Formats: structure tokens, C-alpha cells, sequence
């Protein structure tokens, strides 16, 4: 239930070893306290599967690599024994209670609910397969449509928990079908938050933005990682998707972002950057870019896929806006504005220009930067023909296929 | 709690404090919402000159 | 096994008894199936298919990465190095 | 000493700058920034920065 999302997040710091030394140390001790207390031992074993000769490994119940910069994930054989003890004892006692309820009459309410309680215990300890089956029993029995949504969501949480995106994908499709049929708004809010984070883990942040602005206005905290991280997610997507004006009105249409103030390192680093883009600060911007890499992207489960992707894209935006507003610049001055040297600056630019998402050229003899982006009738013409070509292609194959048959 | 114990003209003050706290946190959405509440509560006639000034 | 998005070409033609054998005939003409011969030929499971995250298995939308360089290392050096030139001027 | 006068003196400063800047450069095209910085009563770099945002 609620404890799962904290454990995974701390666990992702052990998965990485490109993170800070003191940070990874801290995270191991927390996870160990809750392995004892809440039974997080099956998922501790799941971490070594995610390695086998990879950094962040040190396990002694499995494969070891103390060459790894992590050496605080080490198992104990006290741990191996504590696992087996609790695992068996708890399943056996909790099940016996359920067996009694099945003997007694009323299955509409009493028995389906009793089966939910099994799936929450397996959800907790990180067994995905065993949770699915028993909550598979709750859904089989006719109940409220709101409950069915609640249960699918408990299952969907477990895909991020192992950080397997395929498992989420599948499950959130069933939620979309049943969200309208229930027509409950309680869990409509949750669904957007879940599905927001799935969009975050894949490359479409545009959708992510549209779901996560709703999640600011109303947040549903159970089974969903805490509200300071949700701010950090809205801000990530905000920087990528929008441009100055839109960005400014978004974070003033969210009062809550400003009133929450930076209260965690990841939130601080993203928020510093948000301001500087829209206020058109370039001076301190270039350092903040480095901070976001360190304290948001690599520590996060879902943005660790986007560590190289984000930094690459974000630099295009900051340059784009300045160049659109100018016919010409001088290179030395443009370098100074950001805080780089002249030669250094070209290199970044020179990857963006032939992809032709920056529409410019650089004289190296005048030292001027020319901007020759059409924004007239010529641009609309240039876009349109690509779509109209697309229409030609769609018809060329479909035409042939029907005529032959 | 003082809505179970509501007889109080002293929550009028509590609303005005609430507005100031939100304003300096720089949300005006709920600074306006509490301020609106405080205006309504002082429409009923018991309020000091000080209270109306605030 | 289809080229690019599979469902776009699955709808274009489905199973028909007329063409089924004809599908084999074209494949046989080129000589091999050409997806099972390359592993025998190389004499070990590749590491150049694990050259990027997407190349082995793509369950993502294409980044446009194929060079995959951490850009935080070089930028960190760019900021500081420029700063020193100015300070020692 | 007062947050309100600083706030709305910063806003007033920006909107005042904006009205003036447009009014100068209206009967113009390819006007040197040196001229503008004189008439508005500010600096050449300061003028450039405001233009960028607008």
C-alpha cells in the first residue's frame, strides 16, 4: 500500500552508483530497517536480478561485487533466515482467517473484501505474481466499480515498484475502461497521477504535462509518491514542453508550486531552472542545468532513462528562444550570456542546427550568428506538404490492396 | 474546532491572519478565499473599529 | 516479424490461401530467411545489438540517440574552465 | 520596509518602460540602440534586455 513507494525510491539509489556517496549510504539503512519490519525481503532479492555484473551490487545472498561503489546493499544470512520465517508464518495465519469467512455466508461483500486484504500484503512485500492472483479473486466477485478501480491501481503501483513499464502499461488500459463506467471522480484524480508517471517514464512528456497539472490542483496521496515529488514532476515536464509565456502562466495558475517552496534538493534544482527560462536569465541558467542532472534525473526511477535525453533537449530550448528574437548576434557575447567560452558554445549548437530544430547558421569569420528561419507563408507551406505527402502514401497502399482483392 | 464551538467573533481575526499567511506564501487564490470569508463574518454586527480596519 | 510498426502492415494483407505459398516462393528466391543465418555466421551473440539501450529491445519512442554521450561531464568543465580564463586575465 | 511599494514599483517600472520603448521606435525600423537608450533614459545593455523579452 503506502509504504511501497518510499522503499522503491530509496532502492533506486542503490540501483544507481552514479549518485552521491552519502546519499546511497543513507538510503541503504532505511531500506534495511523496513526489510525487518515490513517484510521487504523479496524485493531486496529482486535488486540483484536487476544487476548481475552491474554496479550497485554487493549481495552475499547472491552475486557479489565489492568493486561496486555500493557496499551497503550486502545481504546477511540473518536476512535470508528472517525472510523465510516471516514469509511462511504470515501467509499461513492470514489465509486461515480468510478460509473461515468463505465457510460462513455472504460472499458479495465479506469474501471479496477479505480477498483484497491478501493482495495488499503481497503488494506490500513486493510479490507481484501472488498479489495479482488474490486480487484477481476480488474482481471476479461482483462489488462496487470504485473498488475495482482501487484494486487495479494497487496492482499498477507494483510495476513502477520493480520499475517494469510494460506491467503498468497493460494495467492502466483496464483502468481507463472502468473509469468511465464507475464515473467516480475520487479515483479519476489518482488515475491521472499514475498515468502521468507512465508518460514520464517514456518519451511523451506532452501527455504527462496535461495529466500532472490536474494532479497539482488535487492530489491523491495514498499509493502514490508524495506531493513534493509530484511538484518536481510537473516542473520537469513544464520546462521541456512549454516556452516562456506559457510556462509563466502555468506556475501562477498553480499557486501551490510557489507556496510549497523548495523543501527537497530535487525540487530546489528543478524550480531554480524553471524561473530562469521564463525570466530569460541565461547567466545562472547554464549551472542550474547541471544541478538538475545530478539531483533529479539520476535519482529518479523514471528520469534516469531521460538523463542524456533531457540535457540534450533542454539546451535546444534555451538557445531557440534567444535566436528567434534576434536577426543576428555576436558569438562572444552569446557565449558570455550563458557563461561559456566562444569555441565551447558552437559544439552544442552544431548538433542542433543540422537536425534543423534551431533553423540557423554560424559565421566564423564575421563571428555573427545568422537566423534565417521562415515564420511567414513559407513556413506554413513547408510544413503542409509533409502531411499531404503522408496522405498520398496512405492512399497508395490502401488503394492497391482493395483493388487486388 | 471552533466551528463545533462557534459563537465566536474571534474567528474573524483568525480568518484575517489566514489571509496574511497565504499572501506571503504567494498564493492569492486562497488568500482571496479566506478574505472573502472574513468579510462575510464581519457583516454581522459585533465588530470593533480595529477589526473592520484589519 | 515485420518492418517498422507491425500492425500497420498486418492490416494491409491478412492470411489468404492464394498468396500463402507465393509468400514462401519469394523468400526462397532470395535464398534464406536472413534472420537466423547471421547468428551462425558471427559465431557468438552480438554485443553490437546491445550497442545502445534501444538497439537490443525498443519499448520506447525513439530518442534519436545513437551516440549516447553524457553531456553533464563536458558542460561542467566548460563552465569552470571559462571561469578560470577570466579570473587569470 | 514595505513589500507592496517595492512590488508595484517594480511592475510600474516595467510597464512604464514598455509604453515608452514602443512609442520611441514606432516611427522606425533598423533604429540604432544608442538612440533608444538616450531617449528612454537608460543604458544600451538595459535596453537590449527588455527588447528581448517583449
Amino acid at each position: 500500500r503506502v509504504p511501497n513507494y518510499e522503499v522503491s525510491e530509496k532502492a533506486f539509489l542503490l540501483t544507481q552508483s552514479k549518485v552521491s556517496i552519502e546519499q546511497r549510504k543513507e538510503a541503504a539503512e532505511f531500506v534495511l530497517a523496513k526489510i525487518k519490519e515490513e517484510e521487504m525481503a523479496p524485493y531486496y532479492k529482486y535488486l540483484c536480478e536487476e544487476y548481475l555484473v552491474n554496479n550497485g551490487q554487493s549481495d552475499l545472498e547472491h552475486d557479489e561485487k565489492s568493486d561496486s561503489l555500493n557496499e551497503w546493499i550486502k545481504f546477511d544470512q540473518e536476512l535470508y533466515n528472517e525472510l523465510c520465517k516471516k514469509n511462511e508464518s504470515k501467509i499461513k495465519e492470514l489465509n486461515e482467517k480468510i478460509q473461515k469467512l468463505e465457510e460462513d455466508d455472504e460472499g458479495e461483500l465479506e469474501q471479496a473484501q477479505a480477498w483484497i486484504n491478501l493482495g495488499e500484503y503481497y503488494a506490500q512485500i513486493g510479490d507481484k505474481d501472488n498479489a495479482e492472483k488474490t486480487l484477481g479473486k476480488s474482481l471476479s466477485k461482483a462489488i462496487s466499480t470504485g473498488a475495482k478501480i482501487d484494486v487495479m491501481l494497487t496492482i499498477a503501483r507494483l510495476g513502477f515498484f520493480y520499475n517494469d513499464q510494460l506491467y503498468v502499461k497493460e494495467k492502466l488500459e483496464a483502468v481507463n475502461s472502468m473509469i468511465e463506467k464507475g464515473g467516480d471522480w475520487e479515483r479519476r484524480n489518482r488515475y491521472k497521477t499514475y498515468y502521468g508517471i507512465h508518460c514520464l517514464a517514456v518519451r511523451n512528456f506532452k501527455e504527462a504535462a496535461k495529466l500532472l497539472v490536474d494532479s497539482l490542483a488535487t492530489f491523491t496521496s495514498i499509493e502514490l509518491t508524495s506531493y513534493e515529488s509530484i511538484a518536481t514532476y510537473a516542473s520537469v515536464t513544464g520546462l521541456f514542453t512549454l516556452e516562456r509565456t506559457d510556462l509563466k502562466s502555468k506556475v501562477i495558475d498553480s499557486p501551490e508550486l510557489l507556496s510549497l517552496i523548495s523543501t527537497t534538493a530535487a525540487l530546489q534544482s528543478i524550480s531554480s531552472l524553471t524561473i530562469s527560462l521564463y525570466a530569460s536569465d541565461y547567466a545562472s541558467y547554464f549551472p542550474y542545468l547541471l544541478e538538475t542532472y545530478a539531483n533529479v534525473l539520476i535519482p529518479c526511477k523514471y528520469l534516469n532513462r531521460h538523463a542524456d535525453f533531457f540535457v540534450r533537449e533542454m539546451r535546444r530550448k534555451v538557445y531557440a528562444q534567444l535566436l528567434e528574437s534576434y536577426k543576428t548576434l555576436s558569438l562572444k557575447s552569446m557565449a558570455s550570456a550563458f557563461g561559456v567560452s566562444v569555441a565551447f558554445l558552437d559544439n552544442d549548437l552544431g548538433k542542433f542546427i543540422p537536425n534543423k530544430q534551431l533553423n540557423c547558421v554560424i559565421d566564423r569569420v564575421n563571428g555573427i550568428v545568422e537566423t534565417n528561419r521562415p515564420d511567414n507563408k513559407n513556413a506554413q507551406y513547408h510544413l503542409l506538404v509533409k502531411q499531404g505527402d503522408g496522405l498520398l502514401t496512405k492512399l497508395q497502399k490502401y488503394g492497391a490492396a482493395v483493388r487486388l482483392t | 474546532e471552533f466551528k463545533k464551538l462557534d459563537d465566536k467573533p474571534s474567528l474573524v481575526d483568525v480568518h484575517l491572519l489566514e489571509s496574511k499567511v497565504y499572501h506571503k506564501l504567494r498564493n492569492l487564490a486562497k488568500s482571496k478565499a479566506s478574505l472573502t470569508a472574513a468579510r462575510t463574518a464581519a457583516n454581522s454586527i459585533y465588530c470593533p473599529t480595529q477589526t473592520v480596519a484589519e | 516479424m515485420s518492418t517498422d510498426v507491425a500492425a500497420a502492415q498486418a492490416q494491409s494483407k491478412i492470411d489468404l490461401t492464394k498468396k500463402k505459398n507465393e509468400e514462401i516462393n519469394k523468400k526462397s528466391l532470395e535464398e534464406d530467411d536472413e534472420f537466423e543465418d547471421f547468428p551462425i555466421d558471427t559465431w557468438a551473440n552480438g554485443e553490437t545489438i546491445k550497442s545502445n539501450a534501444v538497439t537490443q529491445t525498443n519499448i520506447w519512442e525513439e530518442n534519436w540517440d545513437d551516440v549516447e554521450v553524457d553531456d553533464d561531464f563536458t558542460n561542467e568543465l566548460k563552465a569552470e574552465l571559462d571561469r578560470y580564463k577570466r579570473e587569470n586575465q | 520596509g514595505d513589500e507592496l511599494t517595492r512590488s508595484h514599483f517594480n511592475a510600474l517600472y516595467d510597464t512604464l518602460l514598455e509604453s515608452n520603448l514602443c512609442k520611441i521606435i514606432e516611427p522606425f525600423e533598423c533604429v540604432e540602440i544608442s538612440h533608444i537608450s538616450k531617449i528612454i533614459g537608460l543604458d544600451t545593455q538595459q535596453v537590449e534586455g527588455k527588447l528581448s523579452q517583449m
